């Protein structure tokens, strides 16, 4: 016990959105897989 | 406007050239040595330009008069030119010792470096075969002169002479390429040459004139950047010439010619047909770098072959025309330039020695141990040791080579980089943990080398902790092309 | 003998494979 | 007939590069061949400007003239310095 | 059993240190292998100077 | 064990040992076994 | 973790502005910075929840914008107590160096080059590219620790052909890391987990990682760098080497081999089986040939580490638990034995091994503690190493127990030569030529011994607090391997 | 920011390379590097903005999904 062990554990709590973190990471990398395939296409620009 | 970086550094060179000539030939001032006074104002004409150039970032493209005639500035030319002036700033800064200690009253070495920097500023923004050639030869001519400068020691004279021969012959090859391309296309402007060379497919479509033209341009360039099959004198060029002029014609022409290659070979002609010679050059350049570095003794020639090998490690980023590849090539030029300015700043700190090899380089772990730490940092950086910046350069280059499907290019790169890592780890060990070997003592380096070595040593070690700015810069430059 | 253990080691591997074939 | 006035320039250039390769011993012939190949590309620009009926060829040929001339100036001056006193 | 252990320890030393020397000798040989091939090709390259 | 005679300054290390001693269990629970004896105990209730 | 993460770097850098010839301050404050980073490692332990597949305290900072290959920092399961062991052990190196003058061995330099928590980085680094940078990166700190204050037995060097191969293997893994990185844009370890590769390529990528790893892991064809690296290593360079630098290869396999390439791992199970088995057999028989004490302990470490490999293979939760707990017990035991042999060197100042004699007279408490740890390096049932090694063994759980039968020789010869060498060292009243210089151990010496014995016994009698805090993570890894 | 610490190092590292001791008023001019670090981070933000602009221009280009 020692007068604060109860609230001594609430230094983290679930907050489970870190999986939406990787969800949108995956959107990032799905786009990034188009990093090296792209190149010059425009002959109509300036 | 739009030439205010050039209008200035041309007026400033004249103001310095007249100011230097009037005083050095003055009885009233007892014919003073105007070096380190036209210098200082030289390198400030660089910084004021770098301030005139960086500030007017939207203004560089302020006219059309220049566009379809002379030269086209854009974000790539802008960022690569802020780098050339910054790398010319380092190179003038490291020479300040070479002007005072070494007896040079020849100030016009400074004004020739300034005229060469204007020639390079016009190379980066060169957007027409004629302008590309003229700026190339302006900078190459300033460099032939300032590489044949030392007239007392015959060793620098013949080195400068073979540098002039190699450069004039390289420019002849490049110019015959420009001739074949122009003669077979009737258009020299890169904006015009781009429209013709869409769907050229030499290996599939019979066009021998344009093919031989692009081949000769690539050969002339690979001569200028002293790639492997055409280096042919580069070791002796870097060894014989004085140390600061070696530091100049070894880092700044690389930057400038490589930006020029990105212009002509990624916009003027875009195909997988020409980059084959650069693929072969990359392979054999990494090979030659690794092996000859394993073979050399003289620290100047060791840096020569190390620079050849690293130029090889650059061209693998050009050996594939993907944005990741070009960005890897640009990352590789910045981390090769800052590291080479550092290595040459170190070699210039050791003025006391004559032409002496790594054995005489020894004892630095004892005499000036912080300088030995810096030298090990720089040599590791060339090797590509993970916690440093050269590792980031070589690693992003290999990752671009893998993403470009050139798995064999990445393989030869990794084996050559591991050979280099072994050689440089062995060099650092031999310098630190053994081999006292005659204890040559050095006069201390000056503040100018000190800050450049210190800031660059900080850049190499504390790079992975913040690679976002440089990566953003180089990816923007690659997108702009 | 060393190459003997090297090949008998993959032979024990093959024994695991024979056990996998047992079911 | 353009081929006659180009392949002849092309093989003048080949003579220049050939003399470059052989004469790595003697440097005055090296510079001779340098200006040779900077003519065979210069005469090449002029021929290709007459053929294509385009003036960029002659502008570039004039600038290569007044650049190869400065190159020969600095080349021979470096060669004279190389034979020190 | 002790005769077995003596003969087997001798044979064990033999096998293990033999393959150890095999490894090391392969390394030693395969160094100058590449060295001498590279030097022969470079020798052709430097005879290009005066072919 | 001479607190005033800190000739090498072992006081830092001794206080660290004391704080490790007070490095209690904290009764975190929150385990796969702790959660097992609840979910699988519901499964036992299914009998 | 956000703020309490960078304690060693902040400490090192803000001490770099204190050259301070009078050593007392740099020693005191470097030791305090190390001890507080260890305290924050341990409060991070207390902060742990043994119930999530997610990583416990995730943090990041953009490193390169596109594809965001950023400093992704997770500490779930294994890494939790790997970084704990790292911190646990770094003050040990800082504390083995209360040497009075410590002048040529400039104290602040070794402080600044041991107080680099790139080991913490790599164990928390959860995107295998930057994760790659760190084990290869720690080689620059390791090389300076290994010889700058390291004992000079030879012209300091490593086998050059072997070293070139070792670094070539490391860079071969780099090509594999890039091939996966551009294979599907997958930046980090969570998404490299999620993704699925071509079985034809999974095996190539697995062996390509395995090159660098099985160099870092001491497998039979390439392990020679441990003895030569240790006999020259300093007293505190070996404590770090055995402690962490070997854990590097096994943790690399654990994170970036098993849940990365499940099909390739399935295919190569017998490969690593035989490799680690014959490695244990060799390193058990070898200390016959080796008389050098540091080589002896290094080879026992090779044996234990290839046991860690022969256990990490498994989808057995007990299997990988025994693997990681043999890792913890090994970072305790081999580092405690390196502490031992370093004290035994210095107190005797001799680098022959036949010369350590009459120890029960000179330093009998060192005899007691040396046994208290050599029973562990042979894994006396009851010690932590026993729990580790026997969960390694039962790792033949769904198996058919044919590699346990080679671990038979591997461990029986290991325990045998462990006892033989503990005898050979403490045997007899073999009077040495030390001129009645007894060199009884120091209070700080028995102190730096305290934490290893404490961790060892607290595990060996109560492995719960370590098997718990781990089971959720390893079981998630296993189901991804299912 | 961290630029202040870095500058004091760059200046002190400079002093260590010329052999001079670690002393003078240039350690108070490292505040200029603190200004430099703030500008470099500011340029990182501005630069990633411009790169996102060029990237949406590229996304508009390259056949725009056709
Ligand atoms: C692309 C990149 C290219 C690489 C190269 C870039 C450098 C470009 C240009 C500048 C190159 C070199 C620096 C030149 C510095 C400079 O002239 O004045 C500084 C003044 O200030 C500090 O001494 C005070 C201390 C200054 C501390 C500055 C800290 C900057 C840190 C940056 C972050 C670290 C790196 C991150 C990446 C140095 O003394 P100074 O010249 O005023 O005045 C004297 C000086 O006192 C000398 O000892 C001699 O008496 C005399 O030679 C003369 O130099």
């Amino acid at each position: 016990i020692m007068e604060f062990a109860e609230n001594l554990v609430l230094r983290l709590m679930e907050n489970p959105e870190e999986r939406d973190r990787k969800a949108r990471e995956h959107i990032y990398e799905m786009h990034e897989r188009c990093k090296k395939i792209k190149e010059m296409w425009a002959l109509p620009i300036r | 406007l739009a030439v205010f970086p050039e209008i200035f550094i041309i007026n400033a060179t004249f103001i310095l050239l007249i100011h230097g000539v009037v005083f050095s030939t003055s009885k009233k001032y007892d014919y003073p040595p105007l070096a380190s006074n036209v210098g200082w104002l030289g390198l400030l004409s660089v910084l004021i330009t770098l301030l005139l150039l960086a500030a007017g970032a939207p203004l560089l493209t302020i006219a059309h008069l220049f566009w379809n005639n002379l030269f086209r500035r854009d974000n790539f030319t802008y960022f690569c030119q802020i780098f050339l002036l910054l790398s010319t700033a380092g190179t003038i800064s490291m020479c300040f010792d070479f002007f005072d200690q070494e007896r040079f009253d020849a100030f016009e070495f400074i004004v020739l470096i300034l005229l060469s920097t204007c020639g390079m500023l016009f190379m980066i923004s060169a957007y027409d075969l004629i302008a590309m050639y003229l700026a190339i030869e302006l900078q190459s001519l300033c460099f032939y002169v300032i590489a044949a400068s030392k007239r007392k020691s015959e060793f620098s004279t013949e080195a400068g002479l073979k540098y002039l021969i190699l450069g004039a012959f390289s420019s002849g090859i490049l110019l015959f390429g420009c001739s074949m391309i122009y003669g077979s296309t009737g258009a020299t402007h890169f904006d015009q040459l781009a429209k013709i060379l869409t769907g050229y497919e030499i290996t599939g479509a019979r066009s021998s004139g344009i093919f031989m033209g692009i081949l000769f341009i690539a050969v002339g360039f690979l001569f200028k950047i002293t790639a492997v099959p055409f280096h042919m004198w580069a070791p002796d060029i870097y060894e014989g010439s004085p140390t600061p002029v070696t530091a100049f014609l070894s880092i700044a022409p690389k930057i400038s010619i490589f930006a020029n290659i990105l212009r002509v070979f990624i916009y003027g002609s875009y195909g997988a047909t020409l980059q084959q010679i650069f693929f072969f050059c990359s392979i054999a350049s990494m090979i030659l770098g690794a092996l000859a570095a394993m073979a050399q003794t003289k620290v100047k020639r060791l840096l020569a072959y190390s620079s050849i090998g690293h130029v090889g490690y650059i061209c693998i980023g050009f050996s594939c025309g993907t944005i990741e590849g070009i960005q890897s090539l640009l990352i590789g030029i910045f981390i090769y330039a800052l590291m080479t300015m550092d290595a040459f700043a170190i070699v210039l700190a050791l003025r006391q020695t004559r032409v002496k090899y790594i054995a005489d380089l020894g004892a630095l772990a004892k005499t000036n141990p912080i300088l030995a730490i810096t030298f090990s940092i720089t040599m590791f950086s060339y090797a590509g040791i993970p916690p440093l910046a050269g590792f980031c350069s070589k690693f992003y280059l290999f990752f671009a080579a893998l993403g470009c499907g050139a798995y064999f290019l990445a393989l030869v790169g990794v084996v050559t980089s591991v050979i280099g890592c072994f050689y440089y780890i062995r060099l650092v060990k031999r310098m630190f943990f053994d081999t006292p070997r005659t204890w040559i003592l050095y006069e201390p380096m000056d503040r100018n080398k000190s800050l450049l070595l210190a800031m660059t040593s900080f850049f190499i070690t504390l790079f992975l902790l913040y690679p976002s700015p440089l990566f953003s810069v180089t990816h923007q430059m690659a997108l702009s092309l | 003998g060393i190459f003997g253990i090297a090949l008998p080691i993959i032979v024990y591997k093959g024994i695991v494979k024979d056990f996998h074939m047992q079911d | 007939d353009l081929i006659k006035y180009f392949t002849f320039s092309m093989i003048i250039f080949i003579l220049g590069i050939w003399g470059i390769l052989l004469n790595r011993r003697n440097i005055l012939i090296m510079l001779m061949s340098i200006e040779l190949m900077l003519l065979a590309v210069n005469s090449n620009f002029l021929v290709f400007s007459v053929s294509l009926d385009d003036m960029m060829g002659q502008v570039f040929a004039l600038l290569v003239l007044t650049v190869a001339a400065a190159e020969s100036a600095i080349g021979l001056a470096i060669f004279v310095i190389t034979f020190r006193v | 059993v002790l005769n077995d252990f003596l003969v087997r320890s001798f044979l064990r030393f033999g096998y293990e240190v033999s393959f150890e020397a095999l490894d090391k000798g392969a390394i030693e040989i395969l160094g100058p292998y590449g060295i001498s091939y590279t030097f022969r090709r470079l020798a052709e390259r430097i005879s290009q100077l005066q072919s | 064990k001479w607190e005033d005679w800190e000739l090498p300054c072992y006081i830092t290390s001794f206080l660290t040992i004391v704080i490790l001693g007070v490095g209690l269990n904290a009764k975190p629970d929150l385990s796969i076994e702790t959660w097992a004896h609840q979910k699988a105990l519901e499964r036992l209730e299914m009998e | 973790l956000s703020g309490l993460i960078l304690c060693p770097v902040l400490g090192s850098i803000i001490l770099l502005f204190i050259p301070n010839s009078r050593i007392r301050l740099i020693r005191l404050i470097g030791l305090c910075a190390s001890l507080i980073t260890f305290l924050y490692s341990l409060v991070l332990w207390i902060q742990f929840d043994s119930s999530t597949a997610k990583f416990q305290f995730v943090e990041s900072l953009r490193w390169l914008p596109y594809e965001n290959i950023n400093f992704y920092l997770g500490i779930d399961g294994i890494s939790l107590f790997f970084v704990i062991l790292t911190t646990f052990l770094i003050p040990i190196c800082i504390l083995v160096g209360w040497s009075g003058m410590r002048s040529y061995g400039k104290e602040y330099i070794i402080a600044f080059l041991i107080c680099e928590f790139l080991m913490i980085a790599v164990f928390c680094m959860l995107d295998l590219l930057l994760f790659y940078v760190f084990p290869e990166s720690v080689l620059i700190p390791m090389f300076i620790i290994i010889g700058v204050w390291g004992s000079r037995q030879r012209k300091i060097k490593a086998a050059y052909q072997f070293f070139l191969y070792t670094l070539l293997g490391s860079l071969f893994m780099l090509l594999a890391i890039l091939l996966i990185l551009f294979q599907t844009g997958t930046t980090d370890l969570q998404i490299l987990l999620t993704t699925e590769f071509s079985e034809r390529r999974q095996i190539f990528l697995w062996i390509a990682f395995f090159a660098s790893f099985a160099v870092k892991v001491p497998m039979v064809p390439v392990h020679i760098w441990l003895p030569e690296a240790h006999v020259e290593a300093p007293t505190a360079g070996s404590v770090i080497l055995a402690g962490i630098l070997l854990k590097f290869g096994t943790y690399g396999f654990l994170r970036f081999s098993i849940p990365m390439f499940p099909e390739a791992t399935l295919c190569f199970t017998p490969f690593i089986y035989t490799l680690s088995a014959i490695a244990i057999i060799y390193t058990s028989l070898t200390t016959l040939r080796q008389i050098d004490l540091k080589k002896i302990i290094a080879y026992s470490s090779v044996a234990h580490m290839n046991l860690v490999t022969i256990g990490m293979f498994s989808p057995n939760i007990q299997g990988i638990g025994g693997s990681i707990l043999l890792m913890l017990s090994h970072g305790l035991v081999s580092s405690a034995l390196f502490l031992c042999v370093g004290v035994l060197y210095d107190r005797h100042k001799t680098r022959l091994v036949r010369y350590y004699g009459g120890l029960v007279s000179t330093m009998p408490n060192f005899s007691t503690i040396f046994f208290s740890f050599t029973l562990a390096n042979m894994s006396l049932p009851g010690t932590s190493s026993f729990i580790g090694e026997f969960l390694i063994l039962v790792g033949a759980f769904q198996r058919n127990s044919l590699v346990a039968t080679l671990a038979a020789l591997g461990m029986i010869l290991g325990a045998a030569y462990s006892l033989w060498l503990y005898n050979r060292v403490v045997s007899g009243n073999l009077k040495p030529d030390f001129l009645h210089k007894f060199s009884d151990l120091n209070g700080r010496e028995v102190f730096i011994f305290i934490p290893f014995l404490v961790g060892l016994v607290w595990m060996g009698v109560y492995p719960k607090v370590f098997l718990d805090c781990m089971h959720t993570s390893v079981s998630n890894l296993v189901q991804h391997g299912k | 920011m961290v630029g202040a610490l870095l500058g004091l190092g760059t200046q002190m590292y400079s002093n260590a390379l010329r052999k001079l001791p670690y002393m003078r008023h240039p350690w108070e001019h490292v505040v200029g590097m603190g200004l430099g670090a703030v500008f470099a981070n500011q340029l990182v933000k501005w630069d990633v903005k411009l790169k996102e602009d060029l990237d949406v221009m590229l996304a508009k280009a390259r056949a725009a999904n056709e």
